[PDB]
RNA sequence: GAGUGGCGAUGAUCUGUACCCCGCGGGGUGGGUGUCGAUGGAAGUCUGACCGGC
RNA sequence: GCCGACAGCGCUCUGGGGAAUUCAGGAGGGGAAAGCAGAUGUGCCCCGCGGCGAGACUGGCGCCGGACGAGCUGC
């Protein structure tokens, strides 16, 4: 079911990273619940999940509302990866980072989900 | 130069001799935009030589799921044997108009005297067909009876759901409307045995005393008939309904041998016991209603059921509409649907997302997973009972 | 604000089939509830009775482009009670079930979804109304479904992809009439993220117009919305139902 | 509406034949006024937008009965070298346009090939047959007629292309399939007659071929034991019946189809000495199949129908007349 | 009966069989077809409880009233008997009251608002305000009141053909009166010719 | 020398169902509820002498 | 909510309204196979031009081309 699968030749690398920086940004709703908040609220400009869940159902909930706002989501293969990439100390299964008026944090959104946009 | 073309249609196929051409340079030009525009024009372009039904909506949906992927059928072949000249490319073609390539590659490919313009390609052929999808309503109605949209949207149901494989695994209708019978009919038997109850009790008072749990005081109430003609170990059946020697039947010949209240006739008591009937048979179904709603919801969800019991589970599956969307809602907005009682609300209604949404987005989901589910319920009762 | 049980008068919108639905602190754009007592993805909406029957569904700007162009000022919508409506890009079949409390009973809506999900959902909603199709299909292939959809009146257009103008011009030069309706929704972020939305929006329009629409009104959505816009054109000709 | 154009076209093309019936003595001129004004009204009714096939066929009917007329009419003035054609060929004009403005109408489509087999316009016929067939190709009336008048007519070739273009089409019901066995055994009963033919192994393969067929059931092999119960006079329907009778009881072999035809299998080359004998030999194969654990409601209801199928027969004993009345009776 | 014609006239069980053959029927299983089929029988046992409590109720009416039933009938007769509580309790009510029984709201709505009051009350589903339309209605309404206020007095305070010896002369008068009241003719016309005279 | 047990994004914690009277225990009214009641209340049961035909 | 002077402004004038009908136009919707691009009776045989077409030879470089032809058919 992760048909938006991210490739491990760096494009995972800068997402992990754009999750990372945006992480520093304070722009990063973390978990699955929280994530699933911003995307119904509207307030997410992308969205990572991660293809390492255990039972992928309990992600599977959120490409739906992803489709219904159409923002982009995408999977990486490790949410241990996704985890750290956050800073959190546990596993983060499902990111969602937003956006403001004015940031390079938001040009990098733009172009991340540029290339999320030549997967899909 | 086309001779003929094709049009597949949600009914079937038909394909068009076309005989006064179109305007192959000037197809932008206004004036035949009009006669492209109007029946009365454009059917001077288009004849009608052969029409092909569908024998059964099956060979519908064969036919859209052949026709999507671009791969003809054996009576698509079998009506252009029918209909198209036998050619090869030796000396005498045919064009035949198609609105799609890889059939036009294929339909070439089976008939080798056919060479074939599709819609894709040219927009003579684009315009010349795009047109008898305007206007092949009235292009076909001599010939097919009825209208063409309800046969469309039964095969755009059919086509979606053997696409998507719908309804092998969506089963939601049988627990949002059977909570909504099991308590609307839960308070019609509460109602309605009640009303015996105050009516025969009315008549024959202490019956009130021995017996309570309203369905058994009604089928005792229909058996018992009249206060006359009492034996208390009647008929195979007291036994089965309650205790026997000690406790109640003694209660019942001696509580009408010293009866207290009003007479009744004959004709009430028809009322009491077609009343009766009433309650004891609204009390059957709802047995009927609880076992097989049980076992089909621990067949469909069973998360929620193991973490919940079926009644509160079916009441929050009617309460959201559907596991697709009480799936789609987060943890604490299910929260919506001292610090102890809303804190484990709280874990119980995270827990019950989580159940939730691994409930609809499997298959045919297990029952171990909820139960796991439930060891961690019954480990955190214990992380409290630690005190 | 618009909490439930507050009584709020109804009067028509100035379009055909909509409803806007004054209050004493408030206002809410709502249509007509073509199966009565269901909402569909748990909206707020309303009853009354002719002087149990009627029933409006209230229809979000937030969830939807279309209320987000009718709250937007647009100047028509080119769809009625009777329509027939090429519903792009349907996830969950939410907007198509307004659209289809649009055009109603004897309109039609065909919607076209590529993802099986939103395919279910959409099915649920489509089992529901009798006037929605569901087409599961890529509608990059047209030709799919060309068995399908016949000439409809009006195509609405709401994909997130970069080749929108292409995939509606095939649309278009398939399913759609001589002089016909198109309200497409843009997102510039989602077409090119580097440029200005503007100029986005523009160059849409163009490849719009060299795709041989006549484009009428454009309004960017923002109150509502970020950098998306709502235009408002016709196929073939300069004036619509022809 | 240009109705009084075209209409007038159609009038003024029928003028020089009425010219030629106001100067021959034949008709006289109030009857030309009353046939000139009925003439028009039919142009009027069928050139007019909302038609149906009832008038295209009721101005068939008057034009054509006006031909009779006319010929009547010829024959009792003596007249010579006035000429039909203009009524024919008009005829053929009123239908030519019939079946271009209602396509799907097979009344129209079957009185048209009626007056273009009346009037002995074979190869016409055979083209409004091949565009009868493409636009109602589900039609096995229209098969089927096809492959009979082209099998009387001795082209068994065309036969057998309008009769296996048929059964590629019309396989929901069992009837062309019974229709080309029926047609193609009437050819094998033309070849046996005369004298390939000798084995006539085709309607064997349109048996195991129908086998696969959607259709295939137990109630349409009776049908096809009923097509070929006839021309017991045959070289090999004994091995045709054989076939049909040993593949039911083995693929279908609990059915009281099966056991109907093993029944009534030893009367096929019968129509008499052999009469009593395979009568009773069905007497035999009667009581063994009544007696057979099978739907016997269904055996009872085919024997009630079988008995009461022989009766209008002569020459029989009336012992058995009487105690096949007592079984029907018993059943 | 479905998942033959008895249940129903012909040629719309053809309409049923051809919804049956073309309509969008997704094939659920025999166990919910067997709830939904258990409901189904669940809810024709209670037609049939309807059936017999109807039969019981006219019955019973015809036999603590026969004025009221051969004037309105057990039901509209019952359902007054039940407004005002009893039988001596409606017979203590007058004509007017028995004409405005259940039209109470709008009654003294009207009355302290100054405005019309109700014509008509349960009365208007017997089966002769039903009968009759238009000014006739109100009419009817009072002189049934009237009537009907007489017979359940009769009734309230004393085969069946003597003891319902007041509702039968009350449907010969009201009845006969009835077609006297609609079977008018229209006002006077003078009629023109063709130059206005 | 071997085999068990161990929080947290698969969601920790925090403002918020009220106030008050007492030694984690108890009590006076909450407000929203969901029931069946109830006799209790809003709450009282139209007008009254002409009209139609001629 | 009716009435409303003076001053000022606008529309209109065989004064201003309402209804009935007769006549003259305009705009829009919906319905309609809504289809007179070349309008020659039918059938057979012989010729002429051509199409399918089994089967058969050949030239040049793995192809392309020539030129034979049972039969069947169109006009």
């Amino acid at each position: 079911a992760a048909w938006p699968k991210a490739e491990d030749p760096a494009l995972v690398q800068e997402l992990l990273d754009c999750v990372q920086q945006a992480s520093h940004y304070r722009q990063l709703k973390k978990g699955a619940n929280e994530t699933t908040k911003s995307v119904n609220r509207g307030t997410s400009e992308l969205v990572i999940l991660a293809a390492d869940t255990q039972p992928l159902s309990i992600v599977l909930h959120i490409p739906l509302i992803c489709e219904e706002k159409n923002v982009p989501y995408v999977y990486v293969p490790s949410k241990v990866a996704l985890g750290r990439a956050c800073g959190v100390s546990r596993a983060v299964i499902a990111v969602s980072l937003t956006s403001n008026e004015a940031s390079d944090l938001n040009s990098k959104i733009r172009a991340l989900r540029d290339k999320v946009e030549r997967l899909a | 130069v086309v001779n003929f073309l094709l049009f597949e249609s949600a009914v079937g196929f038909s394909l068009f001799e076309v005989v006064h051409q179109a305007d192959t340079v000037g197809l932008e030009l206004p004036e035949v935009k009009d006669a492209m525009k109007t029946l009365d024009k454009f059917g001077k372009m288009v004849k009608l030589r052969s029409f092909n039904p569908w024998t059964s909506a099956a060979q519908g949906l064969e036919a859209i799921n052949l026709i999507s992927e671009g791969i003809m059928p054996e009576y698509l072949k079998s009506a252009l044997e029918m209909n198209l000249p036998q050619t090869s490319g030796k000396k005498s073609k045919v064009v035949l108009g198609v609105a799609d390539k890889k059939l036009a590659g294929e339909i070439t490919a089976a008939f080798p005297g056919v060479q074939c313009e599709a819609a894709d390609t040219s927009e003579v052929v684009a315009a010349l067909l795009r047109g008898i999808r305007t206007h092949a309503n009235k292009l076909h109605k001599s010939l097919q009876e009825g209208d063409i949209g309800r046969a469309q949207l039964g095969l755009g149901h059919a086509y979606s759901r053997a696409k998507v494989k719908f309804s092998v695994h969506k089963n939601d209708n049988h627990i949002i409307q059977g909570i909504a019978t099991l308590d609307a009919l839960d308070k019609s038997i509460n109602q309605g045995a009640m009303r015996v109850r105050e009516w025969y009790g009315w008549h024959f008072p202490e019956l009130i005393r021995i017996v309570s749990d309203n369905i058994t005081y009604a089928k005792v109430v229909l058996a018992i008939g009249n206060k006359s003609s009492l034996t208390d170990e009647s008929v195979d059946d007291l036994a089965n309904v309650l205790n026997q020697d000690q406790d109640k039947a003694l209660a019942i010949i001696q509580a009408a041998k010293v009866s207290m209240g009003q007479d009744i006739s004959e004709v009430d008591l028809q009322m009491v016991r077609d009343l009766a009937s009433n309650v004891t048979s609204m009390a059957d179904y709802r047995r009927i209603l609880a076992e097989s709603l049980d076992k089909k919801m621990s067949e469909v969800a069973p998360n929620l059921q193991v973490i919940l019991g079926t009644p509160v589970a079916a009441r929050l599956i009617a309460h959201a509409g559907s596991l697709t969307n009480l799936a789609k809602y987060p943890a604490s907005t299910l929260q919506i649907l001292p610090k102890v009682k809303g804190r484990i609300s709280r874990y119980l209604a995270n827990k019950c997302s989580i159940a939730s949404r691994i409930d609809n987005f499997s298959e045919k989901p297990t029952r171990h997973f909820g139960e796991v589910l439930r060891q961690q319920l019954e480990q955190r009762l214990e992380w409290y009972a630690k005190g | 604000g618009a909490k439930a049980g507050k009584k709020v008068i109804v009067e028509p919108h100035r379009h055909k089939g909509v409803f806007v639905a004054r209050g004493g602190k408030e206002d809410l754009l709502c249509t007509a509830n073509l199966v009565p007592g269901e909402s569909v993805y748990g909206e707020k909406r309303i009853s009354v009775e002719t002087p149990t029957k009627t029933e409006y569904r209230i229809w979000n700007p937030f969830r939807s482009k279309l209320a987000a162009g009718i709250l937007g000022g647009l100047e028509t919508i080119y769809m009625k009670p009777g329509s027939k409506v090429l519903y792009l890009g349907a996830a969950s079949g939410t907007s198509v079930s307004h659209v289809a409390d649009i055009v109603g009973p004897t309109g039609a809506v065909y919607a076209v979804e590529f993802s099986h999900r939103s395919g279910r959902d959409l099915i649920n909603m489509a089992t529901r109304r009798t006037n929605v199709i569901p087409i599961v299909e890529d509608a990059r292939k047209p030709m799919a479904y060309r068995m399908l959809v016949p000439m409809v009146d009006v195509i609405f257009a709401d994909v997130a992809q970069p080749d929108q103008a292409r995939i509606v011009g095939i649309n278009a030069r398939l399913f759609l009439k001589q002089g016909g309706g198109l309200l497409i929704s843009i997102k510039a972020s989602c077409i090119d993220s580097t440029a200005p939305p503007e100029q986005v929006f523009a160059s849409e329009v163009q490849k719009l117009r060299e795709d041989k629409f006549f484009p009428k009104e454009q309004l960017t959505l923002e109150p509502y919305e970020r950098d998306h816009a709502m235009v408002s054109c016709v196929y073939l000709q300069k004036e619509f139902e022809g | 509406a240009w109705v009084a154009d075209k209409a007038r076209f159609y009038l003024e093309r029928a003028a020089p034949e009425l010219r030629e019936w106001e100067e021959k003595e034949i008709f006289t001129k109030d009857e030309i006024r009353n046939l000139v004004a009925k003439r028009s009204d039919f142009e009027h009714l069928v050139l007019a937008p909302g038609t149906k096939p009832t008038d295209f066929l009721n101005y068939v009917n008057w034009e054509r009965s006006l031909d009779r007329l006319r010929a009547k009419r010829c024959a009792r003035l003596n007249i010579r070298s006035v000429t039909s054609h203009a009524s024919q060929a008009r005829t053929f004009g009123i239908f030519e346009r019939a079946v271009l403005k209602h396509p799907g109408s097979i009344e129209l489509w079957l009185a048209y090939l009626e007056f273009a087999a009346q009037v002995k316009a074979t190869k016409r016929w055979r083209r409004i047959m091949t565009r009868a067939l493409r636009l109602h190709p589900m039609n096995a009336s229209l098969w089927t007629l096809a492959g009979r008048r082209a099998a009387q007519n001795g082209d068994m070739q065309r036969a057998r292309a309008h009769f296996l273009r048929g059964c590629r089409f019309c396989t929901r019901e069992p009837t062309l399939w019974l229709e080309y066995a029926r047609c193609e055994m009437d050819w094998l009963a033309r070849m046996e007659a005369k004298k390939p033919a000798l084995s006539g192994a085709i309607p064997i393969a349109v048996f195991d071929v129908a086998r696969k067929q959607p259709f295939w059931g137990p109630a349409a092999a009776e049908k096809f034991f009923d097509v070929f119960a006839k021309f017991g006079h045959l070289s090999c329907h004994e091995r045709i019946i054989s076939h049909v009778v040993t593949t039911m009881q083995e693929l279908f072999p609990n059915h009281p189809c099966t056991w109907s035809v093993h029944i009534r299998q030893p009367l096929v080359g019968v129509d008499t000495p052999a009469f009593p004998k395979a009568l009773r030999e069905s007497l035999a194969r009667l009581k063994a199949a009544l007696q057979s654990t099978t739907d016997r409601k269904a055996l009872a209801t085919k024997m009630v129908a079988w008995m009461d199928g022989i009766l209008a027969i002569e020459k029989l004993d009336a012992a058995i007349r009487t105690v096949l009345e007592h079984t029907k009776r018993s059943l | 009966a479905l998942g033959l014609s008895e249940i129903l006239p012909p040629e719309i069980e053809a309409a049923v069989k051809a919804a049956a053959d073309i309509s969008m029927g997704t094939e659920i299983s025999t166990e919910d077809y067997e709830n939904i089929k258990l409901l189904a029988v669940q809810v024709v046992e209670r037609s049939e409880y309807r059936r017999q409590l109807a039969e019981y109720l006219q019955n019973r009416m015809k036999a603590i009233s026969p004025n009221m039933t051969e004037l309105i009938g057990a039901l509209v007769g019952a359902r007054l008997i039940a407004h005002s509580g009893s039988l001596v309790n409606l017979a203590k009510n007058p004509g007017s009251t028995i004409q405005i029984l259940g039209a109470e709201k709008a009654l003294f709505r009207a009355l302290k608002t100054k405005h019309a009051t109700p014509k008509y009350g349960i009365i208007y589903h017997a089966s002769l305000v039903g009968q009759a339309s238009g000014p006739n209605k109100g009419k009817i309404a009072r002189q049934l009141a009237a009537k009907i206020a007489l017979s359940v007095r009769t009734d309230a305070f004393e085969d069946d053909e003597t003891r319902a010896a007041v509702g039968i002369q009350a449907r010969a008068k009201l009845e006969n009166n009835l077609r006297l009241l609609e079977g008018k003719p229209l006002n006077k016309g003078v009629a023109l010719g063709p130059n206005g005279i």
